RNA sequence: UCAAUUAUUUUUUUUGCUGAGGAAUUUUAAAAUUAUUUGAAUUUUUCUUCUUAUAAUUUAAGUUGUUUCUAUACAGUACUU
RNA sequence: UCUCAAACUCCCAAUAGGUAAAAAGGGCGAAAUAACUCAAUUUGUAUUUCACUCAUAUUAAAUAAAAUAACUCCAAGUGGGCCAUUUUUGGUAAGCAGAACUGGCGAUGAGGGAUGCUCCUAACGCUUGGAUAAGGUGCCUAAAUAUUCGCUCAUGAGAUCCCA
């Protein structure tokens, strides 16, 4: 008996698995960092639209030089394009005759 | 005894504590390459040159294909894959070996990259584990982490966003964790697919092969 | 369908089929396993004998239990009674069909006595 | 449907539990797979799966043999999961502690004669709890004579399975299809 | 019909455009230890110890050598079986192999890295490095030097 | 916005280059538009586009840069002309057709339908060579013409059509075919 | 009568199905047939150096016993 | 007016089907939530976070409750078959 | 210079095939042993004994419901087969004769192909709910007399792999 060692115990009858994404508890029991980011987003969430709205004008103005950048980028993109077509069509215009 | 219960609920503890670190520091981690990205990009239009992104080093594959007559290198390459019920995804490590493989099964599997989402939603949904002894293993959903604080403590990357960070880019303890998950059944996709008879990059209607990005879309569907 | 009642969930009904004792007068009605090169029956053809088998069966913790909710026994004796004493909330008594009158009326006034459910109380009076 | 190798259902081979209606042995098996499963000694594993073991497998031990294992621990107790026989080419004994199944009856009052110590199972069990300090031991178990007629078949090159015969004189299988003088040699 | 010693070896015997004539005299001298692995490639510019064509383009380890012959271990599919066959070939036919030579040289190379790591203490991956995906980089093309493509019209 | 109206064809710049060797230290870069119905979809026309022209596979080879490219003021019609290269049941044509539309998409779109109905070219089957936007002047296909001209109208002659709501299986008396 | 002279059909569904087998693969194994000479004085050699263990096990053992 | 599509998130309107089990010492421990209590943090907060202690509770730890009815019946045309 | 070859070949793919990827081993040393070797009692060999020390906290490249493995015994039934793609020889061709690789069918239902041994889907314990495949959505017949752009009049239209 002494030599014996000690009892082990039978595994778990099953439950009904509970929701890993939508009960809040078992998401928690989970992942323990889950509740600071909800609580995070709830608090960005909260403010209202006045900062929202004055920003806006903000964020556009700049912008401005991105989008003057980025319509020189793809302004280049057609012109390369363009120049395409007319090589062949000087090509074309020579194989024809 | 009872210095024994008390000592557990310490490391019981201690496990919650370091988890949340890891993950607070995993969760940082992931913003700042994705603003990162934004950035490298940006400057690239700027100046006149080009950034490219990495490979994507992994990649989930899902299968769309019956048991029945199948050819015997590709039941094979399945096998090892391990895409066997007709609806399994799994993920695979982007190698050299890997994609050769899988363009062996091509005709037969769709597959492509997941993004965060994804990995996080399937992982806590649809994941279930192999629970019990060595090459007897027996299905487990999650459910809860004292399952793979047991498995994965000697790795030290116990704790289910633990491994929702190891797969999504690619971490160093891969092998073990993506063998460790039972292959992934899914359920069908709710508007149905297109044509299981031809490859995504038919021009017609059509699924086969590499989907790359729009796999995600897919998952999200057929979750 | 299914005929769930209470705590007892039996599968199906209907007495399996000997395949073809419809049309044949010799062919048994009992069942029979159909052997055959080509048959219907042993290759499952759509609506036609569908064949038992054993995932049919009742579920193990409500395996043998008559809607009386108590195991049927079956009785010859006043001696043989002198268990079911001890189980008389969970099995019932049946009186087995070759006991004479007399002392049949004596096993039911014992079990009576007993408290213990008596199921072919009105026989042979 | 899945493709798994014999869809999904594992295949264990050899017992799995005793063929034996013999009380005794029933008892035994009992108490060593009782022993088994609360110890973790492999010990009590592989003494439970010996006992179960058919009749061919577990041999009968000479005594002489015994000795010749036990000299270099001369201290400590051998086990001996199968019947032990006796011997005649064997002068002598020094006093061997041993636990066999059975004894047979001239082996039996040789040892005790000798001074040494004759244990059934039980005993071994309850004097020793994880087999500490024991050897297990068992004896020749592919020199039984069946066993010369398996293998590679008799008479494909150089197998040296025993054939089938009436009788081993110089009329019966020796002739053609043995020897070089008559067509093909073994 | 027929399945002789030398059936079907037509091209396969014979040798390569301007490659006719006398196995060379330097080949003799070879260094063939036990245990060694071993080519099996036919000539026909000798003629004793020619093997059977299954041998032909197989390799295998070196049991035994005698005064111009060798032993040779090769695999051979038999229906449902593999079996090792002990061919005996002449010095002529057999060819000391290089397949084992890659696996040597990675041995010393890693031998060599690992005694300076670990004298540094400086842990290592020795592991082969099985060549992983492409990683990310910035790259300067200039926008003058990019060109530009369409399909072709037919002809 | 209307799902049934939409169409999914969308212009893709890409641009890639052959990875670089001993023997090539700075490649040919190569850029191209390519008219697809996803990004991998263009990715994959683009690759067969580098094995048919250039040597190249998508093995040996790198993407620089993939992005869509989307019509800059999709409310006003633009003439749009397009020449492919097709191949029918005996052989191979190039040829050239006008489009009035308010994108490249559109145009393209409209073109795939065509080609289908006109020449039962299935998509494996029509390469584009060039589409550009073409001056009214200078159109040359009758039907493109007329509605070129200067007070377009004409009177609506086609058929009533209207939701499941009112598309009932019993009605008063027969419906008008005329309209004001 | 005329009917069918052969095929290798099914044959290889059949080999794959308990797995093509690989030899035992034993470290040692006879020499028998292997180069006298060579043998021969390696069975001295192993003759010579077994005697030398043998003699020196002897006189630790009988030294040992006194 | 403030698009469209990805990205990361956070909800909500109706609602279909399911409820195995039954814990003489893993139906606990922990999670979650509530009313308090102590120290920090920071997006600064009437769902702020963590962690210090105490009570309770369920989102934990597989369905429970109310009211009818059968019926104040004795086998009926209801109910089983 | 025009055109060529199963039984012609300067040259020559893909597919298929083999061997390789370390611990009962390998390293670099010493010392032993032999009637072998060599000129060589130390010239090697090979063995043996001692040393020193090689990656291993992902495992000397991946990946693996990789030990459901080996191996032994005793025995069964079977040894008429056939069909599809692709490769293919004879034959004018053949639902013909003969092969190659794989899958089937045979022994196999179920859903689809109207109908069918082999085609497609998919392989089957008993049920409840869910969402689909293959295929359809005028009625027979469950889903659209759907949307959207074309083409098409036929005084023997046309309409679904195999497949008529």
């Amino acid at each position: 008996q002494a030599s014996l060692l000690a009892k082990k115990k039978p595994c778990k009858k099953r439950l009904q698995n509970k929701n890993s994404l939508t009960n809040f508890a078992v998401r928690c029991r989970l992942n323990p960092a889950y509740k600071l980011l909800r609580s995070l987003a709830v608090l960005r969430m909260r403010k209202s639209i006045l900062e929202k709205s004055k920003n806006k004008k903000e964020k556009r103005v700049q912008k401005q030089i991105q989008k003057k950048e980025l319509q020189k980028i793809n302004h280049d993109y057609y012109k390369g394009v363009a120049k395409a077509v007319k090589k062949k069509k000087k090509r074309e215009e020579k194989k024809a005759k | 005894a009872a210095k024994k219960i008390k000592t557990l609920k310490l490391i019981n503890k201690k496990k919650r504590n370091d988890l949340r670190q890891r993950t607070l520091r995993y969760e940082e981690e992931y913003e700042s390459e994705r603003k990162k990205i934004i950035e490298l990009k940006r400057e690239a239009r700027k100046n006149n040159c080009f950034y490219r992104e990495a490979e994507k080093k992994v990649v989930f594959v899902i299968r769309l294909k019956g048991v029945n007559k199948l050819p015997p290198k590709v039941r094979s390459v399945f096998r090892l894959l391990r895409l066997l019920q007709v609806h399994n995804g799994v993920f695979v490590k982007v190698n050299k070996a890997t994609k050769e493989m899988l363009k062996i099964v091509e005709p037969y599997v769709t597959y492509g990259y997941p993004t965060l989402s994804t990995v996080r939603k399937l992982l806590y949904k649809r994941g279930y584990v192999r629970v019990g002894k060595v090459r007897r293993y027996a299905r487990k959903k999650i459910q809860d982490n004292a399952d793979i604080s047991k498995h994965l403590g000697k790795y030290n990357v116990h704790g289910i966003e633990d491994m929702v960070y190891q797969l999504y880019t690619c971490g160093p303890v891969f092998k073990k964790v993506n063998n460790f998950l039972w292959a992934f059944k899914l359920k069908p996709p709710r508007k149905g697919f297109k044509a299981k008879r031809h490859a995504f990059n038919e021009p017609r209607p059509g699924d086969w092969g590499n989907r790359e990005a729009h796999i995600n879309e897919l998952i999200n569907r057929m979750i | 369908a299914v005929k769930k009642v209470g705590k007892i969930i039996k599968k199906r009904t209907k007495k399996f089929t000997r395949f073809q004792s419809n049309r044949f007068m010799r062919v048994k009605p009992a069942w029979r396993k159909p052997r055959g090169i080509d048959c219907r029956v042993r290759r499952r053809y759509k609506g036609t004998n569908l064949m038992p088998s054993i995932g049919y069966g009742s579920n193990k913790k409500t395996k043998f239990l008559l809607p009386n909710n108590k195991y049927k026994y079956v009785v010859k004796n006043v001696k043989e009674m002198e268990p079911l004493i001890m189980n008389h909330t969970k099995y019932c008594v049946q009186i087995a069909h070759n006991v004479s009158s007399k002392k049949r009326k004596q096993i039911i006034e014992r079990a009576k006595q007993m408290n213990v459910s008596v199921i072919n109380a009105k026989a042979r009076l | 449907g899945i493709a798994l190798k014999n869809v999904g259902r594992i295949k264990k081979h050899g017992r799995k539990h005793l063929v034996s209606k013999n009380p005794y042995l029933r008892l035994l098996v009992k108490l060593y797979n009782f022993l088994a499963r609360r110890t973790n000694a492999n010990f009590n594993k592989i003494i439970a799966k010996r006992l179960i073991m058919p009749k061919r497998y577990r041999p009968p031990l000479s005594l002489s043999k015994l000795q010749y294992h036990m000299a270099n621990h001369p201290n400590d107790i051998a086990v001996v999961v199968g019947s032990i026989t006796d011997d005649k080419r064997l002068f002598s004994l020094k006093q061997l502690k041993v636990c066999a199944l059975r004894f047979t009856e001239t082996a039996r009052k040789r040892i005790e004669d000798a001074g040494g110590e004759c244990l059934t199972f039980d005993q071994l069990a309850l004097k020793y709890p994880t087999g500490k300090k024991c050897v297990l031991l068992r004896g020749p178990t592919k020199a039984r004579t069946a066993e010369k007629h398996f293998g590679k078949a008799p008479g494909k090159p150089k197998s040296k399975a025993r054939p089938y015969v009436r009788s081993k004189g110089r009329k019966f299988e020796k002739a053609r299809g043995r020897r070089k003088s008559r067509a093909y040699k073994k | 019909k027929s399945r002789g010693k030398r059936s079907g070896t037509r091209y396969k015997f014979s040798k390569k455009f301007r490659k006719h004539g006398e196995c060379t005299a330097n080949k003799y001298l070879e260094k063939l230890n036990y245990g060694d692995y071993v080519d099996i490639v036919c000539d026909s510019t000798q003629q004793k110890g020619m093997p059977f064509n299954y041998y032909h383009g197989k390799t295998g380890k070196i049991f035994h050598i005698t005064k111009r012959g060798v032993g040779v271990l090769v695999n051979k599919r038999v229906k449902h079986r593999i079996e090792q066959k002990k061919v005996c070939v002449r010095i002529e036919h057999v060819r000391k192999s290089r397949c084992n030579e890659d696996f040597l040289l990675r041995k010393i190379k890693n031998a060599e890295l690992i005694k300076e790591a670990k004298l540094k203490n400086e842990h290592i991956n020795i592991k082969r490095k099985t060549e992983g995906p492409k990683p990310a980089a910035m790259i300067k093309v200039p926008p003058s030097k990019i060109i530009t493509i369409e399909p072709l019209p037919f002809y | 916005i209307d799902n049934s109206l939409n169409t999914n064809i969308h212009q893709y710049h890409i641009v890639g280059r052959a990875i670089p060797t001993a023997k090539d230290k700075n490649p040919n870069v190569y850029r191209m538009c390519i008219f697809a119905k996803n990004d991998t979809n263009a990715k994959s026309r683009f690759w067969y586009f580098m094995k048919k022209i250039n040597k190249l596979k998508k093995s040996n080879g790198e993407l620089l840069a993939c992005e869509q490219i989307k019509e800059r003021f999709p409310l006003r019609v633009k003439n749009y002309g397009v020449l492919l290269r097709y191949d029918s049941r005996t052989g191979t044509h190039n040829m050239y057709k006008e489009f009035r539309d308010t994108t490249k998409e559109g145009a393209i779109a409209q073109l795939y339908s065509e080609m289908a109905g006109r020449h039962r070219a299935r998509a494996s089957s029509i390469n584009i060579i060039r589409i550009s936007e073409i001056s009214s002047s200078l159109v040359r296909r009758p039907h493109i013409k007329q509605l070129l001209k200067r007070r377009l109208r004409f009177p609506a002659l086609h058929l009533p059509t209207l939701q499941k709501e009112y598309r009932k299986k019993f009605a008063s008396k027969r419906p008008s075919t005329y309209r004001m | 009568a005329k009917s069918k002279n052969h095929t290798n059909h099914n044959q290889n569904r059949k080999a794959h199905k308990n797995g093509i087998k690989k030899p035992k693969k034993h470290k040692f194994m006879s020499r028998k047939g292997l180069d006298p000479n060579f043998f021969r004085n390696q069975k001295y050699c192993l003759k010579g150096i077994q005697k030398k263990k043998k003699e020196l096990k002897l006189k630790a053992k009988q030294e040992k016993n006194n």
